[PDB]
RNA sequence: AAGCGAAUGAUUAGAGGUUCCGGGGUCACCUUGACCUAUUCUCAAACUUUAAAUAUGUAAGAAGUCCUUGUUAC
RNA sequence: GAAAUCUCCAGUAGAACAAAAGGGUAAAAGCCCCCUUGAUUUUGAUUUUCAGUGUGAAUACAAACCAUGAAAGUGUGGCC
RNA sequence: GGUUGCGGCCAUAUCUACCAGAAAGCACCGUUUCCCGUCCGAUCAACUGUAGUUAAGCUGGUAAGAGCCUGACCGAGUAGUGUAGUGGGUGACCAUACGCGAAACUCAGGUGCUGCAAUCU
């Protein structure tokens, strides 16, 4: 018949990467997780105790609980017309810090830093990010750079 | 022996310190991991190692990017404390065990309390936390790849450290002088090991029986003319000396590290460059095809 | 059972279904010999390389390759002898086609259910081909060229769809263009290996490069 | 040349075969106990072939290993029966070699009743000082090619000892 | 393979000395049966056999066994001038070649030439 | 998608190399029965190094950032 | 004797892990050896199936008491 | 700059051959009273750093080295794919427009990097 076991359709999600099988590198247990940290979920298949369900692999959510060897992660979940809250028992072997949040955090220190000097001199320090603006005008010189012409190449079998 | 490309292409080398064999990562996972409700409280490891002609015991906390050392009291420093001839025996491990204990306690501000055991009978007396006082510095022994075995030197340092006040969790099962009928360590026998009685009794029994082995061996002893029963004195004198001043100083040194680098650079084999790598192949291609 | 017409299995409708441990009970391919002609000639003996290339994406039934192979051999052999060419059937019959076995006897509606559990049993093999993939490759001396093209033309007629006779610029079955292979063969980086040739790489242990290719080092030095 | 690159006697392993089990293993073990002075072990059959009446873990073989000056001495007294000469065969590509005899019971000491007659097998295992590098628990590594053992060094090493010549056939 | 724990001796004749003596002097240390045989007279019956043996011994150097000579006279004695040589002995078929050793010295030749195939009973 | 001169599975063609664990033809005698190595062709839904496009998680703050020092049986 | 047992070398796992397949495992999750019963008690929370119901299975814990280990730690049944 | 103890990233570190190693250190190495363990002081354990020693191990270097890691306007804007068309094509499929864009291949490099502590001509 049909099976929907706790770990079905995971032939490749819990495979250890090529030449990355075996022991988990020891920095994993050394990273410190504080309630409020934003972490993602990448279940290294080697550690079998405390694996997440295959739906959460890649889902990024905050940490709400910190335990002896596990941490509690909150993940929003698509169920019908509403998002549910899913509190997960996750061994730290399957998680890592999200590098997206730290980029925002270091930016905040950068925003605070440049606003600090803006307090002294140079008001209107333009805190907000700017997307890629349309490129301004420029002069394209031709010293030694005469535009060399091109012609479409005739079809050749090349076989 | 003439391996193919497939073996080399898909070979997963274990972590470097396992390739060299010096590090056991299976234990290290459960020696460096921390109860996460103790977020940034580093776990201290009493690392004990046995090079030949020395003993290395350390207190190490494993941070993210490596391991920092509180204090590292090797055994080739016991000459400044008094023990000179014999730097690996069971008594030497116990002496450096108490040394690395007192050194860090005097470093972390707990010298005044936790005096360990002053009169040492080698009893399994763990340093209980003093009422209304800071808890004893709890360190965890990390023997390494060596084998747990009754009467081992690494557990000699273990008993030495705990007897120095540095509360390290352990049990009396693997101490020397163990009885399989009664689960107790013989105080007379264990303290004999502490003062190096096992070495001393071996010497005096050799001197009783023969002269050749007693003379070919222990010829460090012969220079200073110290009796077998005089070992307890020098060990006890050094034990109090270690208690007196374990603060440690680095050796005076000669030829400052700049001279160390300068002289080592000349003898150290250097590495060629790509132009030189391409230069010499011309010699080899000329030699192997020059009218050959 | 009578063989189903090839019109049914023309297209690449189904995903590949090769012989494996999940595909146990299958007959064997009709085509067994893939290299014909003077197959053991050296590379230089047959400079010209001609390809019969499919211009479309369909399935060549295994036995259609065998059917065209006998015809391509037979005109070529009788026109320029046995050993004037070497043809290689590049594509291979790995796709196993399925047939739903049927009863067409009197009142077979009773004993058979129709489409319930209608997973088909293995019917044969076929070669999956896409656009531009070579079907047949003949290599021969250049004067033989009219014969091999016409011989390939007779073989084209056993195949569904449209195929093209392309005169490849490569030197025989090698991956090198004619003018620059001549430079390579002249410079002496080429040792035959029964039917094909070995190339000297600028990378490798020079002692082994010397072992296989002494003439290159002599040619440069001289 | 270099003193510890010289070959030295490291282990001699002595094995037999006894298809069945019972009192024949007692005599087949008391022969080695009196001979080597140390009790051997009875290796258990890993598999069952049924072509020999042997079942799994039947202790069908008695073997012992001897090292040190006793090993050389029992080899010295073990090459008298081999006439301190040997075949070019019996030499492994890794520098080990061996041979098998058919009786040592009244060859070693006076025969005592209920011990019988058994054939005994030798395999000399030679390599050079420093073999601990592949046997220590910590920092286990390998040995250099100059430190390896081949047929060339051992046959040469087998010449100046025992006044022996190889390829007797 | 000649020198073992103890070099075998025949009737008080050392192994190395066992390699030296001729035919005539062996009758002193020979049993009566073989002694009577020689006493009645060995009249050139082994001589033609005995001369080709020396030809084979000289033509064969070390590193290999001497060429297998052959005969039928089961009645011949083991004589020290056949020592260290291999001979096949006729039995009806398929000559069986035996190396002659000093511990073999003085016996007959017919104890090797098994003229009858040993009888095997049972399933086989 | 791509890859098999990369793992497993298949696969066409050859080229070069064996213990007395088979010369089947004169005893070690060229001796056709191997596997191993460097190539060559074509593959794979229940193979894969690698690996898109689309789709997909989170973040883009005032419930935040920084500083000072109070509670706790943790 | 191809295949009885011994010895050595190469051995990225081509073995084994009760049982289907897959994933995972090298001083091990494999083979051997020692001790043991945590395959225990109280409940609660969480994940999958999902109505965020139950059953089943599982993860993390806490209060306990034990087991092992020198210890860290691991263990609330079977590597998943 | 070398060594050791503990390491972080986990082949740029691996693998196969050859060469080199001052001082220190490492190791090999020497011996079995006690502890401990094994068929076997080979493993382990103890003890001497004493008899020696670079032969190893280890470290570094060498290879038009395999491999591994980077890049490349090398392949290739290729294959593929999102969107659209009253586009072509009998169909199979293909081209086009707006986008994204590989992998193999080839070439050019590189062969560990550091962290704590002690030590070394």
């Amino acid at each position: 018949g049909k099976s929907h076991g706790y770990r079905s359709r995971t032939r490749y999600m819990f495979q250890r990467d090529f030449r990355k099988h075996g022991a988990v590198h020891l920095s994993t247990y050394l990273k410190v997780y504080k309630v409020g940290d934003i972490v993602d979920i990448k279940a290294n298949g080697s550690i079998q105790k405390g694996m997440p369900h295959k739906f959460y692999q890649g889902k990024t959510g905050v940490v709400y609980n910190v335990t002896k060897s596990s941490v509690g992660v909150i993940i929003n979940k698509m169920v019908g017309n509403r998002y549910l809250e899913k509190r997960l028992n996750l061994r730290v072997e399957h998680i890592k810090h999200s590098k997206c949040r730290q980029e925002f955090l270091e930016r905040v220190k950068a925003n605070a830093a440049k606003r600090a000097e803006a307090k002294a001199q140079g008001v209107a320090v333009q805190l907000k990010r700017q997307p890629a603006q349309p490129r301004e005008s420029r002069i394209v010189s031709t010293e030694g750079n005469v535009p060399q012409t091109l012609a479409p190449v005739p079809y050749e079998t090349f076989i | 022996d003439a391996k193919s490309s497939a073996y080399s292409s898909r070979f997963q080398t274990p972590f470097r310190r396992r390739r060299e064999g010096k590090t056991d990562y299976y234990q290290r996972k459960r020696l460096v991991t921390q109860h996460k409700a103790k977020y940034n409280t580093p776990k201290y490891r009493l690392v004990v190692r046995f090079t030949n002609k020395d003993i290395i015991c350390q207190i190490i906390s494993s941070t993210i990017t490596g391991d920092v050392v509180l204090a590292a009291a090797y055994s080739h420093e016991l000459p400044r404390y008094g023990i000179t001839h014999g730097l690996t025996n069971w008594a030497a491990a116990y002496a450096t065990g108490l040394l690395i204990a007192r050194r860090t306690l005097q470093k972390l501000g707990l010298d005044e309390t936790y005096k360990g055991v002053e009169e040492v009978e080698g009893e399994y007396e763990l340093t209980e936390a003093v009422e209304d006082g800071p808890r004893p510095f709890k360190v965890f022994l990390d023997i390494g790849l060596q084998r747990t075995t009754t009467g081992a030197r690494v557990f000699g340092a273990l008993k030495g450290a705990s007897d120095g006040g540095l509360y390290v969790p352990h049990s009396e099962n693997r101490f020397p002088g163990w009885d399989f009928e009664t689960e107790e360590i013989d105080p007379e026998l264990l303290r004999s090991y502490i003062f190096g009685g096992h070495v001393s009794q071996y010497m005096e029994e050799l001197a009783d029986d023969d002269e050749e082995r007693f003379s070919e061996l222990f010829k460090g002893y012969l220079a200073d003319d110290i009796d077998a029963d005089s070992l307890e004195d020098i060990y006890t004198s050094a034990h109090e000396a270690i208690r007196a001043d374990p603060a440690f100083k680095p050796t005076e040194k000669k030829f400052t590290k700049e001279q160390y680098a300068a002289e080592s650079k000349k003898y150290r084999q250097t590495k060629l460059s790509k132009e030189e790598r391409a230069a010499r192949v011309a010699a080899k291609i000329a030699a192997l095809a020059g009218q050959q | 059972m009578a063989r189903r017409p090839a019109r049914c299995y023309r297209y690449q409708k189904n995903k590949p279904y090769p012989k494996s441990r999940y595909n146990r009970a299958v007959p064997d391919s009709k085509i067994r010999i893939y290299d014909l002609g003077k197959k053991k000639a050296t590379v230089d003996e047959f400079p010209l390389c001609v390809h019969l290339v499919s211009n479309e994406l369909e399935q060549l039934s295994s036995e259609a390759l065998e059917a065209a192979r006998i015809c391509a051999n037979k005109y070529i052999t009788k026109t320029v002898g046995r050993d004037a060419f070497h043809l290689r059937v590049r594509v291979h019959p790995f796709h196993v086609l399925r047939i739903n076995k049927m009863l067409s006897c009197a009142g077979a509606d009773r004993l058979q259910q129709g489409m319930r559990g209608a997973w088909g049993k293995p019917h044969g093999l076929a070669a999956r081909v896409d656009i531009g993939q070579i079907i047949f490759s003949v290599r021969c001396k250049d004067v033989n060229k009219p014969v091999v093209i016409e011989g390939l033309r007779r073989a084209r007629y056993k195949f569904p769809g449209q195929q093209k006779i392309i005169l490849s610029k490569k030197w025989g079955f090698t991956n090198l263009d004619r003018p620059e292979y001549i430079k390579k063969r002249d410079a002496g980086e080429i040792k035959d290996d029964g039917a094909f040739v070995k190339f000297l790489s600028k990378k490798g242990s020079l002692e082994k490069n010397y072992n296989e290719f002494p003439e290159y080092f002599q040619n440069l030095s001289a | 040349q270099n003193p510890m690159r010289d070959l030295k006697i490291e282990k001699l392993v002595l094995n037999i075969s006894v298809g069945e089990s019972g009192d024949r293993l007692t005599r087949a073990s008391k022969v080695l106990e009196q001979l080597s002075g140390q009790t051997p072990v009875q290796s258990k059959a890993r598999y069952t072939v049924r072509t020999f009446g042997i079942r799994r873990n039947e202790k069908i073989a008695v073997h012992v290993t001897v090292r040190g000056p006793k090993a050389e001495e029992i080899l010295e007294r073990g090459l008298k029966v081999k006439e301190y000469q040997l075949r070019d065969r019996n030499f492994s590509a890794t520098g080990n070699f061996g041979f098998g005899i058919d009786e040592h019971i009244d060859l070693g000491i006076k025969y005592d009743p209920s011990i019988g007659i058994f054939g005994m097998d030798f395999y000399v295992v030679m390599n050079r000082p420093g073999a601990r590098v592949t046997r220590r628990k910590r920092c286990k590594g390998t040995v250099g090619n100059s430190h390896k053992t081949t047929k060339e060094d051992t046959v040469s090493w087998f010449k100046q000892k025992y006044d022996a010549d190889v390829l007797d056939k | 393979k000649k020198r073992v724990f103890k070099t075998h001796s025949y009737r008080g004749v050392d192994l190395e000395k066992l390699l030296e003596m001729s035919t005539e002097d062996f009758v002193k240390l020979a049993p009566a049966r073989v002694r009577r045989r020689f006493a009645r007279g060995m009249t050139s019956k082994p001589a033609g056999f005995m001369k080709k043996l020396r030809a084979a011994k000289l033509a064969a150097p070390e590193n290999e066994k001497p060429a297998p000579v052959r005969t039928h006279m089961r009645n011949m004695i083991i004589v020290p001038e056949m020592i260290g040589s291999v001979v096949g002995i006729y039995n009806g078929k398929a000559f069986n070649q035996v190396e002659i050793r000093p511990e073999m010295l003085g016996h007959y030749l017919g104890e090797f030439s098994i003229t009858y195939t040993p009888v095997r009973h049972g399933r086989a």
